[PDB]
């Protein structure tokens, strides 16, 4: 006899400001105006530094997430998507294990909604209170108590913005999903920068261009062994290479290539005689999510560890979660996680360190293959895209397989659907992985990630056009 | 009757396979004519011979 | 459509129509001069009436063995029946014209069913069978419908 | 590949049925996979795999 | 709320903080 | 063994699942990854040359807003 | 025949043959029941063929 | 006839403005039912509508 969880939240949803759906539907031209609209505030918003910042030369120890999470240090995205994120990760998984049952009415519906949008404001609140506390912007007490408020203000505003941006776009105004265009513009900018950047980085030796193009045409230009420049640029130590920029080309075409893997079944319209369609069961059935949940949770688990190392160091639960170390080795300061779980689940930065460390390499690929096929299997279930609920939505469509009732089309989806989820999401892990290794600017992650985000949103495109 | 020859099995599997109507994809054609199928038939009126 | 009458104002005078709808011809043309000059209000509750049966439709042209009704004493006639398919074709048509006057943007509690024809529509075929191998036809008489309202204050 | 009936007169008699013995296994999997459900693309080749053998035999004969 | 409104308040989110940043330096000045 | 051969069975059936998935699936056409590819890195061109001119539109206002 | 049957898939798909069922359906094309051996999994060599 | 073809487009944009407070009321009675079995029984019915408005449309363009 459990009191709804719903209507304990129901009072403190009529507070959460929701963006009224449109009355009539959008044309396509109108949605495409919305997105870019939308994704040009985002921009802005990535772009725009936090007021009252101290400025500390102070490691980086999420510089790898801050890419997945479309976040930018020192701006007002540094929370980015990851209070979203991880309320939707909760919420779904609550509502997969019945913790919270959801009523199939309008009003739980909505009650749902509204807790995960409550859920993760609130976690945006206590993540940027938290930011501030951990002195990654200065010390408290040196900044003073009306800086940190203003700061902890303005990350609560700018993630509000963002959910309510997300929203907007999900509820139809624009193209697809605001936290997947997020992601994806993210990635995209990050890999072009990274590629075209002309600002000089003084290196002890020279002045070195951040962009691995500008670098190789400046140093092609202005050295007479224009061979020992190329091979310097594309074996660069300290910045983009030449060939890691390959790498990541080519990691991108076998991504593509693995992408358009599918089982096309064939289904007919019962009413129509003679129309024959493909149902798709892409390789990569749950898509970027398994990747998305994996991410947040590990994101999530390394910002609970660097705080209890921060707040209680020396306690066994604390080294046990993770111990950060500041590596400042000839580079921009980064904290690296140098024992437990959190340095297990770290990636190796080379293949030089997976042979210093074989144990930490095999642990960290047996953990994100494991994690990805069961986060993939149960994505299947929580989201309502299992074989018994694509055949109920070809039913409702009148389609029907040639020779077989609808209860056939479960079993034969059921088949399936399981194989072709578990099986993708370890191909997806393998390919991260392999990614890694080869170092491809972005990260393995990223460039998954952006290259699924954009064959959906691409295929979104086609099918509305 | 249940005790068919074989010859009348396949004269009763031809009149079935001639027994469906115009495929949807032919009345677009530009020298067409044809409305509808005229040459149907119905188990209970027309006998089939035989 | 090309109607029979036009309307003498097209503003204040919303249309409708009916056609190959499987009716009888004689009852739509009785319970169509029943309504010929009635208010739509006065209207819709006469069918009403109709359909419940507390008042009839005289039948006047078309009335051999028509029976004898207590309820035409109203319209000084004497036979009179109660076409309940006919008195619900021309009420859902009476409600399409109250949508086209509501899509013109008139005022319902004041349209006055102005002109009303039923027309004889194109005879479906069936066979009946009688005595010593004989086939008869068994033929539907359906109708054509159209009418006309106004503003009439 | 478009097999012209003009470079299959200089080759030999099992040069020839190692050919036939080839695309009457084509013709098998494109009976399947039109049973299956498969891309036009493949559909459409049958028109090209039934003439192909028609070649075929015919310069044979 | 509406899209326009929704925009609205985030313009107007980003232009408040360049006046905060504004009235930053001028302070320190 | 018994528990060796718990853990085994369910990999070894997975393992025989992925083989026949991969076995049906349809690998893609030339010409469908030539188009695939086309329209992502026409996405993947546009939003980062968007991200690449807004934040060196925002460097020298940053430098000045940050720098002074 | 069941005995060109047999010898054709013993030939096409190199599977021994437990016994063939032939039918002749009212749409005129005969329809077979080939059973493999026992220690042939038909489920295995309709996967291989790729009806599955 | 005329001055009626000239004010054509007012007269659309009139008549979808009131379907859709036509529709805002449903949804809030539909919101507003304190049974749930009523609420349920009436947005199943409003949905399957709402899809036969649909396969209706598809059917008409067909
Ligand atoms: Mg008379
Ligand atoms: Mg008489
Ligand atoms: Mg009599
Ligand atoms: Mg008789
Ligand atoms: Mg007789």
């Amino acid at each position: 006899m459990a009191i709804k969880f719903l209507e304990v939240i129901k009072p403190f949803c009529v507070i959460l400001p929701e963006i009224q759906k449109p009355e009539r539907k959008i044309q396509f031209k109108e949605k495409v105006l919305w997105t870019a609209i939308t994704l040009f505030i985002f921009l802005v918003c990535c772009q725009i530094p936090l007021f009252g910042i101290m400025s500390s030369d102070s490691a980086d120890p999420f510089y790898w997430m801050r890419v997945i999470l479309a976040s930018n240090r020192g701006t007002l995205m540094e929370l980015g998507i990851s209070p979203i994120v991880t309320s939707g990760l909760i919420m779904q998984l609550l509502a997969g294990a019945k913790i919270i049952e959801v009523g199939d009415t309008p009003k739980d519906r909505a009650l749902f909604n509204g807790a995960q949008k409550l859920f993760g404001m609130i976690i945006t609140i206590g993540q940027s209170i938290v930011y501030v506390m951990t002195g990654m912007y200065g010390d408290p007490s040196e900044m003073g108590a009306g800086i940190c408020l203003l700061i902890t203000i303005q990350l609560f505003v700018a993630g509000l913005i963002v959910l309510l941006l997300d929203e907007l776009l999900q509820k139809g105004y624009g193209l697809g999903s605001g936290i997947s265009l997020f992601i994806a513009t993210n990635i995209c900018e990050t890999i072009v920068w990274k590629a075209f950047s002309p600002t000089t980085v003084n290196t002890g030796r020279g002045m070195e261009f951040e962009g691995a193009i500008i670098a190789l045409f400046h140093l092609l230009a202005t050295r007479t062994d224009k061979v020992r420049a190329l091979r310097e640029a594309f074996y660069r130590q300290n910045l983009p290479n030449l060939m890691n920029l390959i790498a990541t080309i080519f990691v991108f075409a076998v991504v593509i290539y693995f992408q358009g893997f599918r089982v096309d079944l064939p289904i007919k319209s019962a009413r129509y005689r003679g129309q024959y369609n493909t149902y798709p069961i892409k390789l990569f059935y749950t898509s970027n999510i398994p990747i998305i949940l994996q991410s947040a949770l590990v994101s999530n688990l390394y910002v609970i560890s660097q705080m209890l190392s921060a707040r209680f160091s020396g306690n066994l639960l604390v080294s046990l979660l993770g111990t950060w170390s500041d590596t400042s080795s000839g580079g921009p300061a980064r904290a690296y996680p140098v024992g437990g779980l959190c340095h297990y689940l770290s990636p190796p930065e080379s293949f030089g360190s997976v042979l210093e460390d074989p144990v930490h390499a095999v642990v960290y690929i047996v953990f994100m293959l494991g994690s990805c096929a069961f986060f993939s299997k149960t994505w299947i279930e929580v989201s309502g895209s299992s074989a018994k609920d694509v055949a109920k939505q070809l039913k409702e469509q009148q389609m029907v397989m040639r020779g077989h009732r609808e209860t056939s089309m479960v079993h034969e989806l059921n088949r399936y659907i399981p194989t072709a989820a578990a099986f993708g999401g370890l191909c997806i892990g393998a390919l991260s992985v392999l990614a890694d290794f080869l170092g491809a600017i972005g990260s393995g992650t990223g460039i998954l990630l952006a290259v699924t985000i954009i064959y959906q949103y691409f295929e979104i495109f086609v099918k509305e056009q | 009757s249940s005790h068919k020859t074989f010859r009348i099995k396949r004269f009763l599997a031809k009149k079935q396979k001639q027994n469906r109507p115009i495929p949807q994809w032919i009345w677009m054609k530009t020298g067409n004519k044809i409305r509808y199928n005229s040459k149907r038939r119905h188990w209970r009126r027309t006998k089939l011979g035989l | 459509v090309r109607y029979s009458l036009d309307p003498e104002n097209p503003t204040k005078s919303c249309k409708s129509r009916g056609s190959n709808l499987r009716v009888h011809f004689k009852n739509t043309r009785e319970t169509a001069q029943a309504i010929k000059g009635m208010h739509i209000r006065k209207a819709t509750k006469y069918l009403k009436d109709v359909t419940l049966k507390k008042q009839c439709v005289p039948f006047r042209r078309y009335n051999g063995g028509v029976g004898r009704c207590a309820q035409a004493k109203q319209w000084g006639w004497t036979q009179g029946r109660w076409p309940k398919k006919s008195a619900e074709f021309l009420l859902h048509m009476l409600k399409n014209a109250e949508s086209n006057a509501e899509l013109k943007g008139l005022d319902v509690d004041s349209l006055v069913i102005e002109h009303i024809q039923v027309n004889k529509a194109p005879k479906m075929r069936r066979r009946t069978y009688r005595a010593h191998g004989r086939i008869n036809p068994y033929m539907s008489s359906p109708c054509h419908i159209e009418m006309i309202l106004t503003e009439k204050e | 590949a478009k097999i012209k009936a003009r470079d299959l007169r200089g080759k030999k008699k099992e040069e020839l049925l190692k050919q036939l013995d080839d695309l009457k296994v084509e013709l098998s999997q494109l009976r399947v996979a039109k049973v299956t459900g498969g891309a036009a693309s493949k559909l459409s080749k049958i028109r090209v795999v039934r003439k192909s053998i028609a070649r075929v035999l015919t310069v044979i004969n | 709320v509406g899209p326009v409104p929704v925009l609205v308040m985030s313009l107007l989110f980003i232009a408040s903080v360049f006046m905060l940043h504004i009235w930053g330096k001028y302070t320190r000045s | 063994m018994d528990q060796v051969m718990q853990f085994v069975e369910p990999s070894r059936q997975f393992v025989k699942d992925s083989i026949r998935l991969v076995k049906r699936c349809t690998k893609p056409d030339r010409k469908e990854f030539q188009k695939i590819a086309m329209a992502t890195a026409i996405g993947f061109a546009i939003m980062g040359f968007i991200g690449f001119f807004v934040k060196l539109i925002h460097i020298p206002i940053n430098n000045i807003i940050v720098g002074g | 025949n069941k005995h060109q049957i047999k010898q054709a898939v013993k030939k096409l798909y190199d599977i021994d043959v437990a016994k063939v069922n032939t039918l002749i359906r009212p749409d005129g094309e005969k329809k077979a029941y080939v059973r493999l051996a026992p220690d042939y999994d038909a489920l295995d060599v309709a996967n291989k063929i790729g009806i599955i | 006839e005329n001055f009626l073809k000239l004010t054509h487009v007012q007269r659309q944009e009139a008549a979808q403005s009131r379907r859709e407070e036509k529709k805002r009321a449903e949804k809030e009675r539909i919101m507003n039912e304190e049974d749930p079995e009523k609420q349920r029984r009436l947005e199943e019915a409003a949905l399957r509508r709402e899809q036969k408005k649909l396969e209706k449309k598809q059917m008409k363009m067909k």
